[PDB]
């Protein structure tokens, strides 16, 4: 799935089929280094590109005065009442008016979507 | 200045 | 000629008293606006809870915008109708609109009841600032 680099020249490896043993390899084109492929998957493309934006949401966002917050939804970890909520804030999000929530109070940063 | 169907 | 001299007799004018409506009319306009704002709040809550479902040929954003615009326009029309009911026979805004000399019922309504939705490029006022319309409003506020 991910990209891995050569251990000699730190260039980009490329996948190559081993014709004898039928084992996927990654070989650097600028040298002779070769490493067997462990993942066995190469090119994955998510056309719907459904990605949880909770990975793209920063905890620091809880410090923004310009965002709205409610005391209705408490946090799961610490049970803090303040929770600052906001929409996708992303282009090409398909159609999503879902509210994402970020916990206020220091260092918790827990994010839930309801 | 009125609405979406009117004028601006 | 003859109608202008009769007008010298009868006379015609426009004043503040034409713009003023009954107290009951103003109360009804306020109640209609309150109900519309509450309905827009309800629609926004439905969208936030993901209850809203896209209208065919429209995205969820587009269908939400259309529903909110419909609610706001219906409230605006109802307030305008209340203002126009308030108008007396002697009212001179109504005189000019009825004669067709100048003005329209839209102008009477805006003068007396509600100016209405301000739309740029066929959409409500855009989020010119970062995810908000003006710095005074909180981010992601789709209310009226
Ligand atoms: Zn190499
Ligand atoms: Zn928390």
């Amino acid at each position: 799935v991910g990209i891995r680099f050569c251990q000699e020249c730190n260039n980009m490896l490329y996948p190559k089929e081993d014709k004898e043993n039928r084992i996927l390899l990654y070989a650097c084109r600028n040298c002779d280094y070769q490493q067997e492929a462990d993942n066995s998957c190469i090119y994955v493309n998510k056309i719907t590109h459904e990605v949880d934006e909770l990975t793209q949401i920063i905890a620091d966002v809880s410090q923004d005065p310009t965002l709205p917050r409610t005391e209705d939804h408490p946090c799961q970890k610490c049970g803090h009442k303040e929770a600052v909520f906001f929409q996708s804030h992303s282009a090409r999000a398909e159609d999503a008016m879902r509210l994402y929530y970020v916990c206020t109070a220091p260092h918790c940063g827990h994010r839930w979507t309801e | 200045i009125w609405g979406i169907g009117c004028n601006p | 000629t003859v109608i202008n001299n009769w007008l010298l007799i009868e006379g015609h004018t426009i004043g503040i008293g034409d713009s003023i409506a009954d107290s009951k009319t103003y109360q009804d306009i306020q109640n209609t606006i309150k109900k519309a704002k509450q309905d827009v709040i309800e629609v926004i809550e439905k969208a936030h809870n993901n209850e809203l479902e896209p209208t065919p040929g429209n995205t969820l954003r587009q269908t939400f915008e259309n529903q909110v615009n419909r609610i706001l326009n219906d409230a605006r029309d109802k307030t305008g109708s209340s203002a126009q009911k308030s108008l007396s026979e002697y009212n001179n805004f109504k005189s000019m609109v009825v004669s067709g000399a100048k003005g329209s019922k839209i102008n009477i309504s805006q003068v007396i009841a509600v100016v209405g939705q301000q739309n740029v490029e066929g959409k409500r006022i855009p989020f010119g600032f970062k995810h908000r319309t003006l710095p005074h409003f909180i981010k992601d506020d789709y209310g009226p």
